[PDB]
RNA sequence: GGAGCUGUCAACCGAGCGUUGAUCCGAGGAUGUCCGAAUGGGGAAACCCGGCACGAGUGAUGUCGUGUCACCAGGCGCUGAAUAUAUAGGCGUCUGGGGGGAACGCGGGGAAGUGAAACAUCUCAGUACCCGUAGGAAGAGAAAACAAAAUGUGAUUCCGUGAGUAGUGGCGAGCGAAAGCGGAGGAUGGCUAAACCGUAUGCAUGUGAUACCGGGUAGGGGUUGUGUGUGCGGGGUUGUGGGACCUAUCUUUCCGGCUCUACCUGGCUGGAGGGCAGUGAGAAAAUGUUGUGGUUAGCGGAAAUGGCUUGGGAUGGCCUGCCGUAGACGGUGAGAGCCCGGUACGUGAAAACCCGACGUCUGUCUUGAUGGUGUUCCCGAGUAGCAGCGGGCCCGUGGAAUCUGCUGUGAAUCUGCCGGGACCACCCGGUAAGCCUGAAUACUUCCCAGUGACCGAUAGCGGAUUAGUACCGUGAGGGAA
RNA sequence: AGUGAGAAUGCAGGCAUGAGUAGCGAUUAGGCAAGUGAGAACCUUGCCCGCCGAAAGACCAAGGGUUCCUGGGCCAGGCCAGUCCGCCCAGGGUGAGUCGGGACCUAAGGCGAGGCCGACAGGCGUAGUCGAUGGACAACGGGUUGAUAUUCCCGUACCC
RNA sequence: ACCGGGGUAAGCCUGUAGGGAGUCAGAUAGGUAAAUCCGUCUGGCAUAUAUCCUGAGAGGUGAUGCAUAGCCGAGUGAGGCGAAUUCGGUGAUCCUAUGCUGCCGAGAAAAGCCUCUAGCGAGGACAUACACGGCCCGUACCCCAAACCAACACAGGUGGU
């Protein structure tokens, strides 16, 4: 995973692009697991927490 | 802010003999979000796979109801979309076959 | 017809005592009268319900 | 906080995280689908259909996000029908409400079984239930009170007596006070209305001049002359009656504009020291520092690997030592102060909240107090009182006082009025028809810490196990093992 | 002291007597050969016989909810046995512009802004808004799967 | 002699049996305003197998397609070929038919569609071709039954085609 501390060092633009990459990778991992070719299960959890972290920093940056 | 992504509506494919038989005929079956609609699925599929989609058909399936020691369970109900691609016919190689 | 639109007077409850001293419930209602009263000397009248005491005191003005 | 962890039934497989601090515990934030007061509209709750504004996406329609759109009440602004003044009504915008909750409060409505060995008065019982409404408590509360000749008490509430008494009762069954006396808490607390001034304004109007500030000299001719109502500011809060007027005496700061305008004499208003109060009933909204003050996680914490013996195992028996501000309670392979969690006793707060303290800040008094003398005005109105019909009081209409509901009738402002159990006279007490107020008292849905000559699985909660579950009923509802 | 049970047509649980007894749920009816299997009157296949045939055939609505198909199972259930099952386990399966409904319309009726009435709680009801069992409105034939087909595919149409 | 075939839809053409209907001109506010529309009143011309509308069905096309009686071989099972299809009789409770003729008991509403003005309007109308958009719910299975109502795999009950 990528640390929140280094997540706050980016602007809203690269934050949104990283969020888009995270969503795409989650899509691919879901399809991989459905087809049964995914050995490392924790990728799903890590990418989910990553999406959540990006949303959280975005919301905090908007607020204060 | 919320970032809307077409991929949040397509959950996973359906792996079965009927689905594979349709696959051979260029018809792909996905499990979609329960409150989607056919136009939205069409748009999302075109954006995701950069392909031209002819038509989509949807069906709702209720979850099965199983017995347990504690009592009666009930699996999750799902909605499927059976999506047919146009004559252009670029297969979905990321389907995993 | 039992509550005054001005002073909020309401019915009183009590008992009706017979000769054998049987007590049954009853109501003492207010003497509530319909008045077409005015708010200003202009002359437009509205219909309301006022008890006779409110009319006596001049709280409502017919005009 | 510190070495494992990925909740559990409940493991098995597969994958990973952690001394660069995980899982875990506390506090503050973010997200929070749809239903539900449910509120854009609809509806068979959790599911159907939208409008508007801004974005996204398509060749465009389709499609997707983010906000917003109920109703009523109250301010504010615009408009003002029949209709002229106008009003209803309409339009726009801001502020509130709606529903839930175990008990406790207050205010209303209000049974019957039952007892009376029948039954209607009466009882049950103002109970069960229902309705409206709160608050952390509520209600009541500052004498139109008691009392009885005592040169007596002195708001309210609650507790014990008084007392199963006086009484009340088809004088049947039953019901049943108060004064006084002993305590808890103490705030014998606080403001208003009126008489009179001033000012502002609404409505009427002018011997439009000898009337509008205290005298005199004077100017103009409106502090509109006058009534009247209303708001505000003074002034007044009382029972030996008090107060506004009028009236003498002594007088604890400076300056300015004002008593229609200036000049000497009496009044009103701002600013500077100084005093007194403040989150309170007596007015309210904030802002700083501080307290090893509290609450919400924790941490430390003495002393046996003792010997023999029985035993699967010692925590049993016998024999040795030690700690003790710690010999509470549990666990560990059988009765453990010395093996573990702990215990006595000490320590710990980034943050949030809760308490206090000192301040900024606010208000109020300072143009101010005093002790006196004689008269007019004021002291809460459709009220008190009276009558009719009821309720409640120990009191069931009785000679029926006090309190109170509805309908009529309907007074005075202190040599007045109300109470001292019909009523009258005299004496005594008080000063109604305005409003606020803490503590003593009642209760536990919920949270923490404890206790039991309480239960130990047909008991104890219905529920130690899938528990308001399975099952039963159309439903309200019943309800296990 | 929740202190003593033999009885209250007492309560809960376990188990006897009747008793290896009555029944085993219509008015059609089964038989043989072969097979599978540890096990066959009941399961599979074949050849016969019998029954319904305005049904005991076929297709729907209400209702039910996975009972449907494939693979497996055989201690519970099936009024016997069971290799079978509507039973148990896992996986799969329901495809619509034109069909039945909503996004169209109203009836009976329901709710009901304001509103009127009523001590309170509430009763009615206007404007509206819902409410099919009715009105309006565009698809027919053939084929395919182990399970869907006016939905998928082929041919040929229609309506916004 | 006997046995088996002796098939094929919506739609689009055409408009038959049957059923129904006069047309034009003027005036007029009664239809909340206005109307060329609807009523009403006047006239003219009309009785025509004339015209218009509706309309079962027969016929053509859809169909060089689909389907079929049969015939072949293969084997877990896959697949190919495929004849003739005319003429009559009988005959519906279905269609014309929301028709027609009788009768008294006198037999929904709103939407939709057509027309009329009020009103908007510099763009608008029609045809052809091409490329697209067609939303939400049900859809399995039983359904006179061992799958629904009946405590049961129950001699009962269950609306329609
Ligand atoms: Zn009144």
């Amino acid at each position: 995973g990528t640390t929140p501390g280094e997540l706050r060092e980016l602007t809203d633009d690269e934050l949104k692009d990283k969020l888009r990459e995270s969503k795409e990778e989650l899509f691919n991992l879901r399809f991989q697991m459905a087809t049964g070719q995914l050995s490392n299960n924790r990728r799903l959890r890590t990418v989910r927490q990553e999406i959540a972290r990006v949303y959280t920093v975005l919301r905090e940056r908007e607020l204060g | 802010a919320t970032i809307t992504d077409p991929r949040d509506i397509i959950l996973a494919p359906v792996i079965s003999e009927k689905s594979y038989g349709l696959i051979e005929d260029n018809v792909y079956t996905f499990v979609v979000h329960p409150d989607s609609n056919k136009t939205q699925i069409k748009i999302a599929i075109e954006k995701i796979f950069d392909v031209k989609v002819d038509s989509v058909n949807t069906a709702n399936r209720q979850g099965k109801r199983k017995r347990t020691r504690t009592g009666f369970g009930k699996r999750k109900s799902t909605k499927r979309a059976i999506v047919k691609l146009a004559a252009g016919s670029k297969p979905i190689d990321l389907f995993g076959a | 017809a039992a509550v005054c639109d001005i002073c909020g007077k309401g019915p009183g409850f009590g008992k009706s005592v017979s000769h054998s001293h049987r007590r049954t419930s009853r109501r003492w209602n207010p003497n509530i009268q319909p008045v077409r009263a005015v708010t200003r000397p202009g002359g437009n009248k509205q219909r309301i319900n006022a008890c006779t005491s409110c009319i006596k005191a001049g709280k409502v003005s017919r005009a």
